[PDB]
């Protein structure tokens, strides 16, 4: 079918998108071997969560949904688990530059002096990623043992494991980032407009992009359409935008950029 | 104090002043006679192979 | 690993074991901040140096350590050199800040305390380097507008045309011919300041006394303030 | 100036436990690696255990791996070897034995003043030959030493790895020659070294009556180092 | 090769006018900035004026402003200092002064003793 | 007066001077070299990059049996690098971490540093104890060390920014002569192949030719505009080359007396910090502030190549003996080995 090419089409442009972005990111990473700084560490963290998103969930989801291939049940698993971990890596690679950036505000001179650590970056990575996985995969997979026909969770019938999910993996970093930015507008405009429009949009993207899926799936829970699709796909375009927002808008990274290209 | 050092200076002139010169073609001729009779001795201009360079 | 000889690798494990040296001297590099002091004979950084290394603890370079709120300065002050900064002042390019000394109370050579300011700041090298400002000896300057024949306007033509400004927030106590002289001679080096910052550039001026008990306060508070503009600048923030 | 003392020898029943120390005076100690070299009464050097100096790499001999352990307490600047299980073999002299490396260094350089113990009641080593073991010489006539080993000691750096040490009668011995060709300092210019991969020459020119004594052959290609028979030169 | 002549200045009473001028040889005129300095009876070099490569940004030392105006001729590579109603202690000893280095806007070291670009120096006395 | 009368008598001294100079005029350089061909393109790659200096490295010094090197950086640190393998020899700790200058001793044993502490030391890097220990301190100068080179274990001359260069005795530490020509902070020194003259750039745009053995200025060249930051040899000794802050090097002979050759492009308007000539002396290596090294050709004056590998300025620039690397340092604290491809 034409219409269905041409989506599949579209769909995979955006996955190359995404998948080039964060490939950028990541070379420009190994490439100039100045960007060392745990933000830069953090950064890379971040684009490569991003890039695994384009790499593995998309290019899975083309066939399933638009030219029907019936993957299977144990592929439906690891589907799920690897795109949850995956979102959920990335929330909370975002929430933890947000605190990287409030430390470094907060306190200039240890920010700057005192502080020190190279094991503190590896653990600070392996638990954001064991967190991501901890807050859905075991309950993702015992749902998926209690289912149905569509490649769903499962729990999505019930609407207390939903509520307490979505509750921590979407209300804890949205308000700890907002804390945060806030924090950062409120205490250096008390000590400024380009200032407080990129926090704002910095914090906007990910409510805008987080919040309806959510919010959608918690209602069809407590008592499949056109906006449950568009809800579906925001949390991935929000891969796209974080690789050009956070990134690139940091003087290291868009440096090694210029030296690259 | 400036008798002294305008003493120094104008000694210094006449010190100076009496060395002989050659003509510049020949200052130049010979530089380039050293240029190219060392030319195949520079790694620095017509490199050496591969399997030769310390560096790599 | 291999087409290593026996000696071969202890070379490198005696190489590794320097550059795990190298790794514990760069976190003692980077947890003092360094800092340039400048002026003139008359300006009288020997004694604010004195007095604040005793209550904050022919060579070419003089060094002082010394310790605010549990973080580290050390502070260089150039001495035996000869009287052409041109190429001697190009090694203090990273330095955290230049502590800058200016007699306030001297009018024949307060025009050459501008000119060195100008120097310092308009430099390509020293052109990202904070500059600390203390303008010393307010106190003879008090008794010199006071009540004396020297004039600000024999040397400064504007002082007559300069009212202080409605934000004076002057010190308790002082005639407003003494806050009008010092805000006139404050301005004086702020107006260069201002001249050609274009940011990553700010000049923070104080008023100093002889023996002044709160000048590593003043300096520490200027470094938390200068080490934050730069953390600022890295996230493209401000 | 530099001292090494050994302590801890004596007499040992079979079966038992020894330990042996060796202090340093007069040198950086915690620069230099760090080996145990055992003599046995009459019958040559042989390597015992190596280790680095952040003691990071530790090298055992094959017939003492298992029982011995190397250690070291650099603060106090101590090396210990602790011996277990002591065997009937391992009676002999040890010798406490300095090697620092890097790109011109001079392993071996130093060596220890060695400690005596008694006890009363291999696939892969590169062999190293001294055909002749005892030479008749008179003072003021050149000497010439030959060695021969298994495999060719010439690695790819350019660099042959052929040692040879000096034993005087009563005495710890002492590197004359390191690499083959270098010249170990405070050795006079008389000695010389000369060798083709797999053969070997040391040569004296104006023979002394100091020189008399017994010369052995080490190669540093490999971790087992492997000490030559050892050549005797008497007047 | 590098040469700074100044020429002009002498005897002339209170209220009079002076012309010094500076020829330069030796280097490009255009790519330096220039000052002219000065050394009173008894007391340090000081630094009276300053002109740019172009001549856009022309600063005084205040105790002379309004009084003395300099000048920059780029073709006749010479430097100008018109003076002005003279006091009795203008009388000194001009000096045309380069800045060490071309495209620069600071100027290191132009009134320090034994400076290597400078001239010999006129004198000027206001005397009656 | 008498002072009037002495500098007239120097203006004419100075005019004979020039006049004699112009006399041997015959040709330039350029057109001698006319109708050679040009060197063409020399593309260089880096080999090797070192990166154990913390702050800016200020000089370096190649060692003489082309393999070893020795960096300071302004961290107060002294690194001896092994080139081939990267590997670290020594990592020398220093009082005073101002150092803007470095040696290498010919035999190896020693090298040296100084700053803008008045005061140069030196090393002994062959102990018996297995350090690396202060052998001297030799305080004489009244000026930062700008350079310092040796003559072999027991000789050495500094030149200091007080006008003033001295040849010292290492085992008494004592001043053994003294040169008192330049009028403006000596930057630079390069010592003649044989080690009987040397030369001396200073910031008063003048370079001078001393006698060793005498301790007395033979020749003064005045081409440059500004002030001089770096000097060399020509290979064959009869030749030198200066860089200076105008963005222009020049050659002098010091047989025919006078500048044969400038340096220069349009495009380029920073300093010189640094020079060198390839092994057959046919290469001009220059080191500029705008993080680029420029590789001229020495006759011709063509520019032939650029080595731009660095994030900040470059400060100092060494060739191997061999003439089979270069040596690039910067304000980075990156130092790069760079090596032509076949
Ligand atoms: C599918 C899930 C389990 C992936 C697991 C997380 C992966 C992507 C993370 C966890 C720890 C991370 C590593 C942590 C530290 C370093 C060292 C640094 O010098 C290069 C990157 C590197 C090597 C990281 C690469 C990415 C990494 C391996
Ligand atoms: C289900 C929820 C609670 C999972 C965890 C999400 C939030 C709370 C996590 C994600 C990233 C985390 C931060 C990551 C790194 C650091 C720095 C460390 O020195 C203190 C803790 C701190 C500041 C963590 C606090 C908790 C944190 C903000
Ligand atoms: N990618 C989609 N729109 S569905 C699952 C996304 C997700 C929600 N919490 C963690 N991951």
């Amino acid at each position: 079918l034409s219409t269905r090419v041409t989506l599949a089409f579209f769909m995979s442009l955006v996955a190359f998108a995404i998948m080039l972005g964060n490939a950028l990111v990541i070379l420009a990473f190994v490439v100039d071997k100045n960007l060392r700084h745990r933000s830069s560490y953090f950064f890379l963290n971040l684009a490569i969560s991003d890039f695994f998103v384009g790499v593995i969930s998309i290019p899975l989801y083309i066939p399933h949904t638009l030219f029907e291939w019936d993957f299977g049940k144990e592929i439906c698993v690891f589907w799920l688990t690897t795109d949850y971990l995956l979102c959920t890596a990335s929330v909370y690679n975002i929430v933890l530059i947000s605190y990287d950036r409030y430390l470094s505000v907060s306190n200039a001179v240890s920010y700057r002096t005192q502080h020190t650590g190279v094991l503190k970056i590896v653990t600070l990575m392996v638990a954001v990623w064991v967190l991501a996985f901890l807050v859905n995969g075991p309950m993702i997979l015992v749902s998926e043992s209690w289912k149905g026909s569509e490649c769903e969770p499962g729990f999505f019938s019930e609407w207390y494991i939903l509520a307490i999910t979505s509750f921590l993996e979407f209300v804890i970093p949205v308000i700890l980032v907002a804390y945060f930015n806030m924090n950062i507008y409120w205490s250096l405009w008390k000590r400024a407009r380009r200032l407080a429009k990129s926090l704002a949009i910095l914090l906007g993207v990910f409510a805008v992009c987080w919040a309806p899926y959510s919010l959608f799936t918690i209602v069809l829970s407590f008592y499949k359409s056109v906006w449950y699709r568009i809800a579906f796909w925001l949390q991935w375009f929000n891969s796209f935008v974080n690789p050009l927002l956070y990134p690139l808008c940091h003087k290291r990274f868009q440096k090694a950029f210029l030296k690259i290209f | 104090a400036s008798i002294a050092q305008a003493r120094k200076l104008v000694e210094q002139l006449k010190m100076e002043a009496n060395i002989d010169r050659i003509k510049v073609s020949k200052a130049a001729a010979d530089l380039m006679a050293y240029c190219e009779a060392h030319a195949k001795e520079d790694p620095l201009l017509t490199p050496v192979p591969a399997s030769e360079n310390p560096f790599r | 690993g291999c087409t290593l000889s026996a000696e071969d690798k202890a070379a490198v494990e005696r190489s590794k074991m320097i550059e795990k040296q190298l790794q514990k001297d760069k976190q003692v590099y980077r947890r003092t901040l360094r800092l340039l002091l400048l002026g003139a004979d008359n300006s009288g950084k020997s004694t604010i140096v004195k007095q604040m290394r005793i209550y904050h603890v022919t060579s070419g370079i003089f060094e002082t350590k010394f310790q605010v709120d549990k973080v580290n300065f050390h502070m260089f002050d150039v001495g035996a050199q000869r009287d052409e900064r041109r190429k001697w002042i190009q090694c203090f390019n990273d330095v955290t800040a230049i502590i800058f000394v200016v007699d306030s109370s001297d009018y024949n050579r307060l025009q050459e305390a501008l000119n060195d300011f100008k120097s310092i700041w308009n430099n390509r090298w020293l052109r990202t380097i904070s500059v600390i400002l203390f303008l010393n000896k307010q106190d003879l300057l008090a008794e010199k507008v006071l009540a004396g024949k020297s004039k600000i306007e024999d040397y400064f033509p504007e002082f007559a045309r300069y009212t202080t400004p409605e934000d004076a927030t002057p010190e308790p106590g002082e005639d407003p011919r003494v806050t009008r002289a010092k805000y006139f001679i404050r301005k004086e080096f702020v107006d260069i300041s201002t001249a050609s910052g274009d940011g990553r550039h700010i000049c923070y001026p104080h008023f100093t006394c002889s023996v002044d008990t709160e000048n590593a306060r003043r300096i520490f508070n200027d470094c938390k303030d200068i080490i934050l503009q730069m953390n600022l600048r890295e996230y493209n923030l401000v | 100036d530099v001292q090494l003392v050994e302590s801890g020898g004596g007499l040992v029943q079979p079966g038992g436990s020894r330990k042996l120390s060796c202090s340093a005076s007069g040198f950086a100690f915690s620069s230099f690696g760090m080996h145990w070299v055992r003599q046995a009464p009459e019958k040559g050097l042989e390597w015992v255990a190596y280790i680095s100096s952040g003691s990071g790499t530790i090298y055992y001999a094959d017939t003492v791996k298992g029982r011995f352990t190397i250690s070291r307490d650099d603060p106090k600047n101590t090396l210990f070897l602790q011996m277990t299980s002591l065997r009937s073999e391992d009676t002999a002299m040890y010798y406490c034995v300095r090697s620092i490396y890097y790109y011109g260094s001079s392993p071996f350089d130093f060596w220890g003043q060695g400690t005596t113990l008694t006890v009363s009641s291999g696939g892969s080593d590169i062999v190293m030959t001294q055909a002749t073991s005892s030479v008749p010489v008179t003072p003021g006539e050149s000497v010439s030493i030959s060695c021969r080993s298994s495999k060719s000691l010439l690695h790819s750096n350019g660099n042959t790895y052929l040692y040879w040490f000096l034993q005087r009668p009563g005495q710890s011995p002492q590197l004359l020659i390191y690499r083959m060709s270098n010249l170990a300092s405070g050795v006079p210019d008389r000695f010389s070294g000369s060798g083709s991969g797999t053969a070997f020459t040391l040569t004296i020119s104006r023979l002394e009556a100091e020189d008399v004594g017994v010369y052995y052959c080490m190669q540093h290609l490999e971790y087992p180092l492997t000490f030559g028979a050892g050549t005797k030169l008497e007047l | 090769q590098v040469q700074l002549q100044e020429s002009g200045g002498g005897l002339v009473q209170p209220g009079g006018s002076l012309r010094l001028s500076c020829a330069a040889s030796g280097f490009t005129f255009s790519n330096y900035k220039m000052n002219w300095v000065r050394q009173a009876p008894g007391k340090g070099l000081e630094w009276v004026s300053d002109i740019s490569q172009s001549g856009a940004s022309i600063s005084y030392t205040g105790s002379v402003k309004g009084r003395f105006t300099i000048s920059r001729d780029n073709a006749k590579n010479t430097l100008y200092l018109q003076m002005n109603s003279l006091k009795p202690e203008d009388t000194a000893v001009y000096y045309c002064a380069r800045c060490p280095a071309p495209f620069t806007r600071d100027c290191f070291d132009v009134t320090s003793t034994t400076y290597a670009y400078r001239g010999q120096g006129t004198q000027v006395t206001v005397s009656s | 007066s008498e002072l009037d009368q002495l500098r007239q008598e120097a203006e004419q001294l100075k005019n004979q001077i020039r006049d004699a100079r112009k006399a041997c005029a015959d040709a330039t350089l350029s057109q001698i070299t006319n109708n050679i061909d040009p060197v063409g393109r020399i593309q260089m790659r880096t080999r090797r990059t070192l990166r154990g200096h913390l702050a800016k490295i200020y000089a370096m010094h190649w060692g003489t049996d082309s393999r070893l090197l020795v960096s300071a950086s302004q961290d107060g640190k002294l690194i001896i690098w092994d080139s081939y393998t990267t590997n670290k020899v020594h990592a020398i700790p220093l009082r005073s971490s101002w150092v803007m200058t470095c040696a290498y001793a010919p035999s190896g044993n020693y090298v040296a540093c100084g700053g803008l502490d008045n005061i140069c030391s030196i090393y002994n890097l062959k102990t018996r104890e297995g350090n690396v220990r202060v052998s001297r301190e030799l305080a004489g100068h009244t000026g930062y060390l700008s350079c310092c080179r040796f003559l072999d274990d027991n000789q050495i001359v500094t030149s200091s920014g007080d006008t003033t260069c001295a040849l010292w005795d290492i085992e008494t530490g004592q001043q053994t002569t003294t040169f008192t020509g330049h009028t403006g902070d000596v930057m630079s020194l390069s010592l003649a192949p044989d080690t009987r003259l040397f030369v001396s750039g200073a910031c008063d745009a003048s370079a001078k030719l001393w006698d060793v053995r005498e301790g007395m200025c033979r020749q003064t060249f005045t081409g440059h505009e500004s002030d001089i930051n770096a000097i060399c040899f020509f290979p064959n000794g009869n030749a030198f080359a200066t860089g200076s802050d105008d963005a222009t090097c020049r050659l002098f002979d010091l047989r025919a007396d006078q500048e044969l050759m400038t340096y220069s492009h349009d495009n380029i308007i920073c300093g010189i910090t640094s020079v060198s000539f390839s092994k057959s002396g046919r290469l001009l290596l220059a080191g500029y502030d705008d993080f680029n090294c420029n590789v001229w050709d020495a006759l011709k004056a063509d520019r032939a190549g650029v080595l731009a590998g660095h994030d900040n300025r470059v400060s100092c620039l060494g060739v191997t003996d061999d003439g089979m690397a270069v040596a690039t340092g910067s304000w980075d604290s990156f130092l790069k080995i760079w090596n032509g491809s076949s």
